[PDB]
RNA sequence: ACGAGACUCUGGCAUGCUAACUAGUUACGCGACCCCCGAGCGGUCGGCGUCCCCCAACUUCUUAGAGGGACAAGUGGCGUUCAGCCACCCGAGAUUGAGCAAUAACAGGUCUGUGAUGCCCUUAGAUGUCCGGGGCUGCACGCGCGCUACACUGACUGGCUCAGCGUGUGCCUACCCUACGCCGGCAGGCGCGGGUAACCCGUUGAACCCCAUUCGUGAUGGGGAUCGGGGAUUGCAAUUAUUC
């Protein structure tokens, strides 16, 4: 990944790591009381972003963009 | 004079240090093989020089190799160089030793102009 | 607005002007002082750091493109 | 003829040495993975080699 | 042993084998009803099986 | 507590340790330290005339992180973008002579040594001073 | 309570008109430390309304073609300029932002298909999404044309634009087109 | 013997690959050997893309041709003279097979 | 940085054969003369052992001619052989940097000597066409019309 | 019934399964480090080993097979209450992108892709074929597709930190990717290995970006056209400039 893509992966991982440790080695009534607060705020801390990228097609420079058509 | 050294030292000096007063391209070209085709042209040029009567311009020699560098050995020669249709006439004088025979025989007559026809809306 | 082109090591006549006026307002950036009296912008940051050495202007931002300064506390 | 200049020009490096392996053509070649086949013939034999239009 | 071919070219090399093999048997067994070929490859003793409609001729 | 180079801001750390070679002048500087043009993709040779010391500080820190690197690896690290002018810009590596000279420069100070594999890595004492400086800058940075 | 950038507590901002109480997204619920979150706020409709305002202006500022991947840069542009605001006025950057938005949000516009006289035929009131959508856009365009060839850069170039818009002085480029759009709609009522 | 022999295989189609390897794996179990399971490499995709038209006339359409190469290998600690027969009784004419000795 | 403008701050100079402006920085003021670029100005400045942060105007008399001796005889003043303009001159062969109207007439020497030899490059120079092998079908139109 | 859809590939989820010395992760035993007055299970290591058979296990990470999983399913609202649509909950995912693609048509392009071809032309002073040189670039002009810019949401110098596709030594065919050490300012050169490849290049130390300095609104430290000189590389040959 890149700088920010990494920067999101760290915070996403440590949030999952904490709750996973909380669920396993102590009462998860505490984990449920920590799972809620970081859900009502920035749901991305646990749910991973499912959109990666889109392939490029042979009609233009990018995925949806097309090479500029000239007919005059 | 050529590089602060006059033409007198140019004629008698050897190949292993004319590379340095040559530019990078001609130095590289002589650093590698000098084939049998251009040796014969120099051979035939020498025979033309000796066959020239005194104070007389040696006879025209024709060639296809419009890629030879000019050497001190054959300065003062009448060399005809093909451009694809005819042998252009070129005289050889001291100040080209770092050029080519093709650089002088131009391969196309320059365009003057023509009145636009059906195109050029 | 055509051209200013008039700034070479701001003189004593200007010198007294900014030294008694700049510390009396809050918005000090090398750009505004460049607009305010006439300053170009190179010696602007030289002037602000020279003032910053005196201890009468307080630096808040300290960034590359933006070095933001403010006047002292009053009272 | 004679043997001294018939092939004097080197069929070394370049388009002269390279050619298609089906039509002896020297245009639209594909040397990737050592095919040495032109693009028209490669499309023609693609299934036999095993290049499949998956997606 | 000394000079072995890269795997990507190797599967190409087998692929370019059957392509031309099928092509030549097509021009050779056209009137015989070629109807395709199968090359039963083994590391040493490769065998080729023709699928002619009239194998008798 | 500590202190390694990882827990100190590398931007301030590389400035601090470059001062160390400036203070303890033994790093042999080549003749051309004024005229290299420094990584061909670049022009307008570096502003700081001590650019060889900040380079030496920088390459020492880099090797401490990812050791077993040679001259070619150094040129890739410092390679920037070459602006081809009218042609679109590309990536080009740094000059090999400067990276070669600094690599031998640390040899004369016995911070780095050749290894069984290609490249050179910091010696026990070589990384020792690097951690001393890392502690020095941290304590200065901390207060 | 959220110490945005380590300061500027949320629970003091007030918004006047009932319409953008629903829309202004500076409330403590969506009180983020930074204006940066790839939260799919444009994948569906109606989500950009609840996207935080501080994210919106730093997301519109990232627009001239030459700066399209500069989000972290636009975060520093707002975070710096927010210092210039709080330095000059002493109150909340967040408050004056909202006052600038509601003041600079054009209400009446003109759109039709008949033979338009000057802009269009029929004057049409705006919805309170394009109103806040457009209002940010003048502010972003209001710093861009000023910071193009001036000595002063975007941090102050944005800064003076908001405070001029917030108080109302007819000298900000944003509110200068606002009333102009309003009066042309009143012209062709 | 006891020999640390490895057997590898590779092809383009996977359905035969799954069965033929497992055939060697099961042959190993009925031979009661210290057997290392099938270690499988990342697939290799060949990505030849072609103009799709014989002439120059078209609408700039292209042809994306693919070929997938999958390679797997098994490892054993059993004598060569007692493992040759099993690796020989499985043929699968669509597959490529290579052997190497314990010391490699 | 000073209380008043430096007393001998020269707003205009008369170095060589032009008037370089004094307000501009020294490294980019001396470069205004023909024959010196950004790198040549910077290296000769370092050999002069003068700081870069100052302007051209306050550069006092001693450094006025110290630079001039640097950049007319680079060879003996430890300027590298790779840096010169007229390296291996086509007539004299001395490694020298030409930096004046001399450069104006030296460059003028090439156009005639190629013209006097009727080289294809010289003829294209004479006719005003491109000399390095460019394409003139759809470019260079502004020079004729 | 064909086409659409369905279908195949691809992307996202499985701390579920099968496995990993050509991927590794933790734990350990070291070795250097550092604070040490002692701390100490302090932490740094892409430094070493942990399959020469335990000196430890395991698959979370990586890879790829089998699978499962999503279906307007649940909840409300609308709708003839139909087909469906809207919103919400739980969810990785509530529309991921492609490939294929009907009946046909067009004097569409292709005889310069083919030992695909009908007919015509030419066939020894060849329109066969080879060799040499030139040309396909040639410029009063017009059009199209693009790249670089018109800058201080910026150039310059220095430093910090990050990827994914995919390639790599040859039937012909000689032409591969390259680490490291040395010389050169660069261009490069010289030795020295590795790699037919999840082994080496390569932890692919990419750019933008990020953090400090200079510039100061000036056609300027923008912009890099044209233009002179010099040096290297490819080749048998570089001029009309191969490239750098
Ligand atoms: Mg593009
Ligand atoms: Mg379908
Ligand atoms: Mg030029």
């Amino acid at each position: 990944g890149g700088h920010v893509a990494q920067i999101y992966a760290i915070r996403q991982s440590i949030s999952k790591a904490l709750v996973a440790y909380y669920q396993k080695y102590v009462d998860e009534a505490s984990k449920k009381e920590i799972k809620d607060i970081l859900i009502q705020y920035d749901r991305t801390l646990l749910v991973a972003d499912p959109r990666r990228c889109e392939s490029k097609k042979f009609g233009g420079p990018g995925a949806r963009a097309r090479y500029q058509k000239s007919y005059r | 004079t050529y590089r602060g050294v006059d033409l007198d030292q140019l004629l008698d000096m050897s190949y292993e240090q004319l590379m340095q007063l040559y530019s990078a391209r001609q130095r590289r070209r002589l650093n590698r093989g000098l084939r049998r085709k251009q040796h014969s042209l120099l051979k035939r040029l020498r025979k033309a020089k000796k066959e020239a009567p005194p104070m007389e311009k040696p006879e025209v020699v024709k060639t296809h190799l419009r890629d030879m560098i000019i050497l001190p050995e054959m300065v003062g020669s009448m060399v005809g160089v093909y451009n694809g249709k005819t042998f252009n006439q070129v005289e050889i004088k001291p100040e080209m030793i770092g050029h080519y025979l093709g650089e002088f025989s131009i391969t196309y007559k320059p365009v003057k102009h023509g009145r636009p026809g059906i195109g050029a809306t | 607005r055509d051209k200013l082109n008039n700034l070479v090591l701001f003189d004593k006549a200007t010198y007294d002007k900014l030294c008694k006026e700049v510390p009396n307002y809050k918005l000090i950036t090398p750009a505004v002082v460049s607009e305010r009296l006439k300053i170009r912008g190179s010696l602007a940051r030289a002037a602000l750091q020279e003032l910053l050495s005196k201890g009468l202007i307080k630096l808040v931002s300290k960034h590359r493109a933006q070095v933001i300064y403010t006047r002292n506390t009053k009272g | 003829g004679h043997q001294q200049l018939y092939w004097s020009h080197p069929r070394k490096f370049g388009q002269g040495s390279r050619s298609c392996r089906v039509c002896s053509n020297r245009h639209g070649l594909i040397r990737k993975y050592g095919l040495n086949m032109c693009r028209q013939c490669f499309r023609q034999y693609a299934k036999d080699i095993g290049f499949i239009k998956l997606d | 042993m000394a000079v072995q071919i890269s795997k990507k070219r190797k599967f190409v090399a087998d692929g370019i084998f059957k392509a031309e093999l099928n092509e030549f048997l097509t021009r050779e067994l056209a009137e015989d009803g070629y109807s395709g070929v199968e090359v039963r490859v083994t590391p040493t003793r490769t065998e080729i099986i023709i699928l002619a409609t009239r194998t008798q001729n | 507590p500590g202190v390694t180079v990882k827990d100190v801001n590398q931007q301030e750390f590389v400035r601090a340790l470059a001062a160390f070679l400036k203070k303890s002048g033994k790093l042999k500087v080549p003749e051309w330290v004024d005229t290299v043009k420094l990584a061909k993709h670049k022009e307008l040779a570096p502003y700081d005339e001590n650019w060889f010391y900040t380079r030496a500080a920088s390459t020492a820190r880099h090797l401490y992180l990812r050791g077993g690197a040679g001259v070619g690896s150094m040129t890739k690290i410092y390679g920037g973008r070459q602006r081809n002018g009218v042609m679109p810009s590309h990536f080009s590596r740094g000059s090999k002579s400067v990276a070669r000279r600094v690599l031998q420069a640390l040899e004369g100070l016995k911070m780095v040594e050749k290894d069984q594999d290609g490249g050179r890595k910091l010696t026990p004492q070589g990384q020792r001073d690097l951690d001393r400086i890392a502690g020095q800058v941290a304590a200065a940075n901390k207060k | 309570d959220i110490k945005l950038f380590g300061k500027w507590s949320t629970d003091d901002v007030q918004i006047n008109d009932i319409s953008l109480q629903d829309y202004i997204a500076v409330k403590e619920k969506y009180a983020k430390y930074l204006p940066h979150s790839a939260g799919r706020y444009a994948a569906k409709r109606f989500r950009k309304a609840q996207c935080p305002i501080v994210e919106r202006l730093t997301n519109s500022m990232m627009m001239h073609g030459r700066n399209n991947g500069k989000k972290l840069m636009t975060v520093r542009i707002v975070k710096h300029a927010f210092e210039i605001i709080h330095l000059l006025t002493g109150e909340n950057p967040l408050q004056v932002l909202v006052n600038a938005i509601i003041n600079s949000g054009p209400r009446e516009d003109s759109t039709r298909i008949g033979r338009a006289g000057t802009v269009r035929r029929q004057a049409v009131d705006v919805s309170p999404l394009r109103r806040v959508n457009q209002a940010i856009w003048l502010l972003c365009t209001g710093a861009r044309e000023a910071a193009f060839r001036n000595i002063k850069t975007i941090a102050e170039c944005l800064a003076d634009e908001l405070i001029n818009a917030a108080k109302g002085s007819s000298n900000s480029y944003a509110i200068k087109k606002k009333d102009e759009l309003e009066r042309v709609a009143k012209s062709n009522r | 013997a006891i020999h640390r022999i490895r057997i590898t295989l590779t092809s383009r189609n996977v359905k035969s690959l799954e069965k033929v390897c497992a055939d060697l794996i099961r042959g190993a179990k009925e031979k009661n050997l210290k057997v290392k399971g099938p270690v499988r490499m990342p697939t290799k995709t060949l990505r030849i893309t072609t103009r799709k038209t014989p002439c120059g006339e078209g609408s700039k359409t292209w042809d994306r041709f693919q070929m997938r190469i999958h390679k797997r290998l098994i490892d054993l600690h059993s004598p060569s003279e007692i493992v040759k027969q099993i690796t020989s009784i499985s043929i699968e004419p669509g597959v490529e097979v290579e052997v190497t000795i314990a010391d490699a | 940085m000073s209380l008043v403008i430096p007393e001998k701050f020269q707003h205009i100079l008369r170095v060589l054969n032009t008037n370089i402006d004094g307000r501009r920085k020294i490294a980019f003021a001396i470069t205004a003369i023909k024959g010196v670029g950004r790198r040549y100005a910077h290296v000769v400045l370092r050999k002069a052992d003068i700081d870069l942060t100052k302007r051209a105007g306050e550069l006092t008399e001693d450094e006025v001619e110290r630079v001039i001796t640097i950049m007319q005889n680079p060879r003996q003043y430890k300027i590298p052989d790779w840096f010169l303009n007229r390296q291996k001159d086509v007539k004299d062969g001395k490694y020298s940097q030409v930096l004046a109207n001399g450069l104006d007439n030296k460059l003028r020497e090439d156009l005639e000597r190629l013209k006097k030899i009727r080289a294809h490059r010289g003829l294209r120079h004479f006719w005003g066409l491109r000399v390095r092998g460019q394409h003139t079908k759809t470019t260079g139109r502004r020079g004729r019309t």
